[PDB]
RNA sequence: GAAGCCAGAGGAAACUCUGGUGGAGGCUCGCUGACGUGCAAGAUCGUCAAAUCUGAGCAUGGGGGCGAAAG
């Protein structure tokens, strides 16, 4: 009562499949003008530095 | 006591005290 | 077999205040005064009589007619005729009046009758005015 | 009304200004063509029509 | 479920609709303070970075009358910025200073 | 079928062959002659895993048991904890019949 | 006096252990009960 | 049948999306497309599994949206959520709003959405399209017809309401009620009004490295310093969303007083009482104010809209903050208490005083002047420093009123005066006395005022009268009151 | 001298008692004021002040009234 109180392998999907007799075969496999743009990009870096700007707070964050 | 047990609003439904 | 009596007198009394039954709640009011007049128990009827007295009809002018006044001892209802006569306003007027005198004469000697009289006066007094 | 006026304070009316007018000792409320022309004063895009 | 509403909240707006309200300036006083350097200030399509430096920057200096700023703190103020309850405490913790600053005479 | 799982279980170890234990099962696992693995819920990820693997390759049957490991003991009997189960021999229960 | 207060403090503490551990010894008593009763 | 293979495609996808929701972002899309088959069973069956897919993935926290490898499949799910979920809410909005009467064969499509979206109130308030959610409930509201419907919205918003703890949830919807209320001329069935009264708003040595020892400690101190912000944040936002919401309940209970709708004002008047020691200072005398207009309007069915105005000024006062506040805040209740006694001998000859946990909405006039009276004699606060003038003449008045009053109005008042005599004893004894009777003056019946009458020149006759009352009740009632005044 | 543990007796157990082990918070030994509440003619309760020693380095704070705080 004291006691109570990057996946692995497994087997649950595979199970009753081709892919099973597959696998379980064991075969080797391996795995093998107008200026937009710019303003676009001015734009992004002036609201990096405003957010910044204002994390530096740490009560706006 | 007496004036908040009458004050409760199911006191006055109507019914006759011949009919209990 | 007092208490359960009046009680249902006074439901079926309470029914429908309107105008097509009110000789029939004078009716009842008349059983009342008797019971507690053979008797020596309190009926209060002053609520009864002056919610007639205040009703629309007797606030509202009358219309101009003429026909046979209705005896009010053998009637349940009220013909269509009297809605706005002058009759019917008059006959009722004189049936309030008697039931008033009648239960006020019942209690006119207890030693409380100025305070038993004193909310009707007033209402009486209210509804001359307004007249 | 007194009701009027618990509603005024809970929520300002547009023209709400503070002041009292002379004329009548009602508060003075400003108008929308008056409020047009001091938004239009305030920002500075339209300082006349046309 | 079936025009923009003008909601002053600055107390140099509020100054300006006070002078109409009172024989100060009339309409036409107003639009003729209008036609000043501010006036004919491009706006529409232009950067966020260019605009907010100018916001920051080219504030006209006007003055604020006190009636002005009492009315915006008026306007302003909260539903429950004063209930009994919070008067209460505040004159409570005034006596205890007062209490407190004696005791460190003594 | 909590009730079922367990009045099959008790029965399977008091007439049957069984080992407890990761070691135990293991090691039956590589002789070939497991039958069914019961593996507890609160089981490690990698110990899953690892069952699992020899479990396909023997094609040995694998259960997932629904409550842990000190359940899965108090299940069989035991006083101790028990994560992992292999049976050898069903005895006389009808675990293996499904 | 102090004899009852000890163990009235005594009383609440084991009262309180045994309302923490009321039902899991008995599930596990219960479960116990057909594990070696099994099928006879 | 088909609803076998529709039933199968359902149970594939549900099962799917609770296992592993990342990898399979269509089945959002798959959801919808198997729900437009036109066979009502399927339709019904969807609907219920939408709800209890969406309940099971949808996050903590709402999701922007995008615009301008790990990372990327996160966005695309989310965004296939934000879709379903869109979609979903749209098919729902569609149903409830469907014609209801169908063939009997149980609850419509109707009622299924109502249970979902109901379901999806309490669960997911906190996720996108909160309103889309919450107009489907109000749309049900704005009707004025009961069924079990109505009955389920009402108990959707009442427990969101109750268990709202940071106050954006119940804003919306505050806003969305406050705004159908004027939509619809006040036209409600006063259950919505009651949802306001529910705000809540308005009441093992696990190892670990050098590199990671010293990214817990930088941690704990990132925290720290973000849980102490955080909790002065939290402060401002609960006080500013509580003054929006009280500038909205405040706002509607105005406008319903000025428009003067018969069936809402002892609602209305309820919550007043209830929330009024929550606002500024300055606007409690003008409650009080506003109160004596809507009398004097009545003074001017009226006898009720008087007695409820004079049982919330009295229930204002009760409080404890408004009670400290008395001589601060110049709080007098004596135009009440004399409005209250000037009333008592019309009350008499009104027969519908019977004609009928809440403190203001009662339904019956009776009881209202009941909680009128034990407020001016009886008070929670100074009992026994309460004026003997003022229980006097409350005293001989209320002997006349229980003299023409019907048998349980009058056995109340009777049961009444058998407290008032109890606490108080002395201070109306003289009352039944002869002997200790005031000679300074009559008595004056009519008075304008309570101290103009001397009651303490008078006698209580009236004992005379109701010793002879047709109701055994009565009798057993006024021999319970000298029973009290013999033993005094 | 407590939880905890061991042994024996009564009890179905919960537990009760006795004999031990254990040595913990805690307690002990050496050379009074200000306030608040008070719904009465002041009863009962609640807050604060008196707060490990020491060397070498180092940082911050301080008055008043007004105001719900922000100021």
């Amino acid at each position: 009562q004291m006691h109570m109180t990057g996946a692995f392998f497994r087997l649950k999907e595979i199970d009753q499949t081709d892919a099973l007799r597959r696998i379980a075969k064991g075969k080797m496999a391996m795995l093998t003008e107008d200026g937009d743009q710019l303003e676009r990009e001015l734009d992004a870096m002036y609201e990096h530095y405003k957010e910044r700007k204002a994390s530096q707070d740490a009560k706006y964050r | 006591n007496k004036a908040a047990e009458m004050s409760v609003d199911d006191f006055f439904k109507g019914g006759f005290e011949i009919l209990s | 077999l007092i208490y359960p009596l009046v009680q249902v007198t006074l439901g079926a009394m309470r029914l429908i205040p309107t105008a097509i039954y009110f000789p029939l709640r004078f009716h009842l009011i008349r059983s009342l005064l008797r019971l507690s007049r053979a008797t020596d128990t309190y009926i209060p009827l002053a609520s009864a009589l002056l919610e007639v007295l205040q009703s629309a009809e007797m606030k509202k002018p009358p219309k101009s007619s003429t026909l046979k006044p209705l005896d009010f001892a053998t009637a349940y209802k009220t013909p269509k005729s009297y809605l706005r006569t002058r009759v019917y306003q008059d006959g009722v007027g004189e049936q309030v009046v008697e039931l008033l005198s009648e239960f006020f004469v019942l209690w006119s000697r207890n030693i409380a009758f100025p305070e038993f009289a004193l909310p009707t006066i007033v209402a009486l007094k209210r509804w001359m005015k307004e007249m | 009304d007194a009701l009027q006026n618990l509603l005024d304070s809970i929520e300002v009316p547009e023209g709400w200004t503070g002041l009292t007018d002379p004329n009548t000792g009602k508060p003075l409320n400003l108008s929308r063509d008056e409020l047009e022309l001091i938004r239009k004063v305030q920002q500075g895009l339209i300082p006349d029509d046309v | 479920e079936e025009r923009p509403n003008i909601d002053i909240i600055t107390a140099e707006a509020m100054t300006l609709a006070h002078q109409l309200a009172t024989g100060e300036k009339t309409k036409a006083d107003l639009i003729d303070e209008g036609y000043n350097k501010y006036a004919f200030k491009q706006k529409e399509g232009l950067p966020d970075w260019f605009l907010e430096d100018e916001a920051k920057h080219d504030k006209p200096i006007k003055p604020i009358t006190k009636e002005a700023a009492q009315a915006i703190k008026e306007k302003l103020r909260a539903l429950n910025a004063r209930p009994i309850k919070k008067v209460a405490e505040a004159r409570a913790r005034r006596k205890l200073r007062q209490a407190k600053k004696l005791e460190k005479l003594k | 079928e909590a009730q079922s799982i367990g009045a099959k279980l008790a029965l399977v170890i008091k007439s049957g062959k069984v080992v407890l234990g990761y070691r135990s099962t293991l090691k039956a696992l590589r002789s070939g002659k497991a039958k069914l693995i019961l593996i507890a819920a609160n089981t490690p990820p990698l110990r899953k895993s690892e069952l699992e693997y020899y479990s396909m390759m023997s094609k040995t049957p694998v259960h997932h048991y629904s409550g842990t490991n000190i359940e899965l003991g108090t299940a069989c009997g035991k006083l101790f904890r028990c994560s992992t189960m292999a049976i050898l021999d069903a005895g006389d229960s009808d675990i293996l019949a499904d | 006096k102090a004899r009852e207060e000890r163990l009235a403090i005594r009383k609440q503490l084991r009262e309180q252990r045994k309302q923490a551990v009321e039902e899991h010894i008995k599930a596990i008593n219960k479960i116990l009960r057909e594990a070696e009763s099994a099928g006879t | 049948e088909q609803i076998r293979q529709a039933q199968e495609e359902l149970a594939k996808i549900a099962t799917q999306l609770n296992e592993n929701p990342e990898e399979y972002p269509g089945h959002f899309k798959a959801l919808a497309r198997i729900g437009e088959t036109p066979i009502l069973a399927i339709q019904k069956l969807c609907i219920v599994t939408q709800m209890a897919v969406y309940k099971d993935v949808i996050p903590g926290y709402r999701i922007r949206p995008l615009g301008e490898k790990e990372v990327k499949r996160l966005r695309t799910y989310e965004q296939a959520l934000v879709a379903g979920y869109h979609g979903y809410l749209k098919t729902l909005a569609t149903y409830a709003a469907s014609s209801i009467p169908e063939d009997r064969k149980g609850e419509p499509i109707s009622s299924i959405a109502f249970t979902c979206a109901c379901e999806l109130v309490n669960a997911v308030p906190h996720f996108n399209f909160r309103g889309d959610l919450l107009r489907i409930l109000v749309k049900k509201l704005s009707t004025r017809k009961i069924d079990r419907d109505f009955v389920k919205c009402r108990e959707a918003l009442e427990k969101l309401f109750q268990d709202d703890e940071e106050g954006n949830a119940s804003q919306e919807a505050v806003s969305l009620l406050s705004k159908m209320m004027k939509a619809r001329e006040y036209r409600v069935d006063e259950s919505v009004l009651n949802l306001f009264l529910h705000l809540r708003l308005l009441s093992k040595w696990e190892f670990r490295t050098k590199k990671q020892r010293k990214l817990l400690k930088a941690e704990k101190e990132a925290q720290k310093v973000m849980e102490q912000a955080d909790a002065t944040v939290s402060h401002e936002e609960r006080e500013r969303i509580q003054s929006e919401i009280l500038k909205m309940v405040f706002a509607t209970y105005f406008r319903i007083l000025k428009a003067r709708v018969p069936h809402l004002m002892g609602a209305v008047l309820e919550g007043l009482a209830k929330y009024a020691h929550l606002i500024n200072q300055d606007f409690f005398g003008d409650l009080l104010e506003a109160l004596k207009d809507l009398i004097r309007d009545t003074d001017r069915d009226t006898s009720r809209e008087s007695l409820l105005c004079t049982v919330t000024a009295f229930a204002l006062l009760e409080g404890q903050d408004a009670h400290n506040a008395r001589s601060d805040l110049h709080l007098d209740l004596s135009f009440f208490i004399t409005n209250l006694y000037r009333s008592l001998l019309s009350l008499s000859l009104n027969p519908d005083l019977e004609l009928g946990n809440n403190k203001i909405n009662l339904q019956t006039t009776t009881v209202l002047l009941l909680r009128c009276l034990t407020s001016v004699l009886l008070p929670p606060w100074n009992i026994r420093s309460v004026p003997p003038i003022r229980l006097a003449a409350f005293c001989k008045q209320l002997m006349t009123l229980a003299l023409q009053v019907p048998e349980k109005s009058s056995q109340a008042i009777l049961g009444l005066l058998q407290d008032v005599v109890h606490t108080h004893g002395r201070k109306v004894a003289a009352l039944w006395n002869t002997e200790e009777r005031k000679g300074d003056g009559t008595y004056k019946p009519l008075s304008e005022t309570v101290e103009g009458s001397n009651p303490f020149t008078t006698t209580i006759w009236e004992g005379e009268l109701l010793r002879k009352h047709y109701c055994p009740k009565v009798r057993e009632g006024l021999k319970a009151m000298e029973k009290e005044l013999r033993s005094i």
